[PDB]
RNA sequence: GUUACGGCGGUCCAUAGCGGCAGGGAAACGCCCGGUCCCAUCCCGAACCCGGAAGCUAAGCCUGCCAGCGCCGAUGAUACUACCCAUCCGGGUGGAAAAGUAGGACACCGCCGAACA
RNA sequence: GUGUAAGUGCACAAGGGAGCUUGACUGCGAGACGGACAUGUCGAGCAGGGACGAAAGUCGGGACUAGUGAUCCGGCACCUCU
């Protein structure tokens, strides 16, 4: 629709998932942020899903 | 190594000013501060091209890259939205601004077509001069065959004068095509 | 007829006044815009919130023509 | 200065039809520039 | 009667605005007071300011003709006020300051002074 | 300690501002010269930065004097009002404006530093 | 002028521009506001690991106040549970 609910799992395993919203057609492609995952401890890169 | 136009700036027309104007000190001496060519495409609000070639006029007559200048207002008899290119802008300072006002004065404005002289009533209160032109083609910096439209520009050269005489005298000392009213 | 919409009153205002002892943490007004502004010990929050940072006095001042709440270190006994 | 921002700059002589040698700079790459006329020849600032 | 302002009208202007605009979050203490910095074309002067009590403990210029005599740059004049400034902080029992720099950027001679009293032991 | 001085701060931030007239460059503050170096322009060494001091107080700055514009502003009285009388009308005790006027005002205070003792 | 109603604010800018970036964090949370209850709201500060900055510091989305739906039931991912 636009501005949908998408989920980052992080990148790294740890099944740790950041959950936001985003414009699907002002960024079509999957978006990449890079987030503090707890069981880490370390701030790695999440990919949406 | 100095341009001749800001040599005899220097040397002649300062003391001439002086006498002329009998200022009580010696950083009264009205002389150029910029120049600043402004070429409003207008035109540009449907095509984007004209923004560019109004760039390539500035920078091949100039010699510097210009400055595109955005619509700060958003009108709808000229369709004109926020953002959109609509001029091109120069400033021009020291050694260029003298070398550009050179050339103009001794190749560019002879070369204008039944070339009668400019106005010397466009002056504003403090002596800054606003004309304007309708081609381009006076430069031989560009070419005739490489033109394809015309694209006047508003040539302004704000100096250190307060007054529209002090303004005139300095610019007829340098050189400038006035006419006689 | 249109009308017979309205919002819920949001209960706005000076909390704590003039001279009232607090605790570090309490709101002291809650406003909308900056109303007042902060002074000393006190801090402003999300919603332009006026809050204690230290224990003391409210007191009341301007600064520079803006109205201004502070807390005053009120003496140990 | 930006350095790839702006065209190439060259001292010219500009030459009229009275034959004064102009050196001067600018961005025409020819070395020497050749005009039919100037304001050392124009009937305006000639009073002609 | 010049038309408009002069530029050195602009300049102070701007620059007593932008002192005043990073004055928001640089306020000097006792302890911990504001080491402001005033730069001139020909100069360059730092002070140590408690801004409760509005007073000076330390200060430090390029007029003192002791650090007149260096024949070293301005930037050789602010590296040797910053060492001035550094050890009178030292002397006045003041050990850590926040750098305020009077609405100039950091960078030059405010740079080379401001690195000068850093190393020299003021830690800010 | 003093100077027509430079800074950093104040004050329920104009009683301070703006404007007009008359002055100055000791050190400072500037304007100023130039772009070789750090750095900079959505183009421009204009600005920012850097390197200097040939020139100048014309400006900034500050000094003195002007109520001119702004600004501050009583007392009294009145409007209004709490309580109480009063069958309405109105009255008594207390609080007390805004506006206006008399007037004030061409700022005051603190800490450093310059030049002089 | 502030994305968007109106209001309270904002020129010290919260208004305009540029560079880097993802704090539109994880564990929490003294103290409070508002409240029949259920909801709702603000919050200094501490730890981890980061962004920006010379630094001081600021950052737990947006000038603020709307952009929302309890419980039940079910789906998906992970867990040193059964």
């Amino acid at each position: 629709d636009v501005r949908p609910k998408i989920t980052l799992a992080c990148e790294v395993c740890k099944h740790r998932n950041y959950i936001t919203k985003k414009n699907r057609r002002n960024d079509p492609d999957r978006l990449e942020i890079k987030k503090f995952c707890p069981n880490c401890g370390t701030h790695q890169p999440h990919k949406e899903s | 190594a100095l341009p001749r136009l800001k040599q005899r700036y220097r040397e002649e027309i300062r003391e001439a000013l002086q006498q002329e104007f009998n200022y009580a000190n010696v950083m009264q001496i009205p002389g150029v501060v910029k120049v600043v060519v402004n070429m409003g495409v207008g035109d540009a609000a449907r095509d984007a091209k004209l923004i560019n070639g109004a760039i390539n006029d500035l920078a091949l007559i100039t010699g510097q890259k210009p400055e595109v200048r955005r619509a700060r207002k958003s009108i709808a008899q000229f369709k004109l939205r926020e953002g959109m290119p609509i001029g091109a802008r120069v400033t021009l300072r020291g050694d260029r601004m003298w070398e550009f006002l050179d050339r103009l004065i001794s190749i560019a404005l002879p070369r204008i077509r039944d070339f009668r002289g400019l106005s010397p009533k466009q002056f504003d209160g403090t002596g800054n001069y606003t004309f304007g032109l309708n081609e381009q083609s006076m430069f031989h910096e560009i070419d005739v065959d490489s033109i394809d439209r015309p694209r006047g520009m508003d040539i302004t050269v704000v100096t250190t004068a307060t007054n529209d005489a002090e303004g005139r005298a300095l610019l007829r000392a340098l050189g400038f095509p006035f006419k006689e009213n | 007829s249109r009308n017979g919409r309205d919002s819920a009153a949001q209960r706005l205002g000076v909390k704590r006044f003039g001279g009232q002892v607090v605790k570090a943490g309490e709101i002291l007004v809650r406003q909308r815009g900056t109303h007042f502004h902060p002074g000393v010990n006190v801090g402003r929050g999300g919603d332009d919130t006026l809050f204690a940072l230290a224990p003391g006095a409210v007191e009341f001042g301007a600064k520079r023509g803006r109205k201004t709440v502070n807390i005053v270190p009120v003496a140990r006994p | 200065m930006k350095t790839g921002i702006h065209p190439e700059y060259v001292d010219t002589t500009v030459q009229c039809g009275c034959g004064h040698s102009f050196t001067t700079r600018s961005t025409k790459q020819s070395g020497t520039i050749v005009v039919e006329v100037c304001s050392q020849c124009h009937p305006f600032y000639t009073g002609k | 009667k010049p038309v408009g302002q002069n530029i050195s009208e602009v300049r102070r202007n701007a620059r007593l605005r932008r002192h005043a605009r990073l004055r928001k979050k640089v306020a000097g203490t006792a302890e911990v007071p504001r080491l402001v910095v005033n730069r001139s074309a020909r100069h360059i002067h730092v002070q140590l300011v408690n801004d409760l009590n509005g007073t000076t403990l330390a200060a430090a210029s390029s007029i003192e003709a002791d650090v007149r005599a260096i024949d070293g740059d301005k930037k050789a004049h602010s590296v040797r006020v910053g060492q001035l400034i550094a050890e009178r902080a030292k002397a006045a029992g003041v050990e850590t300051v926040v750098f305020d720099r009077g609405g100039y950027t950091y960078g030059g001679r405010i740079a080379a002074l401001a690195d000068a009293a850093r190393e020299a032991g003021l830690k800010f």
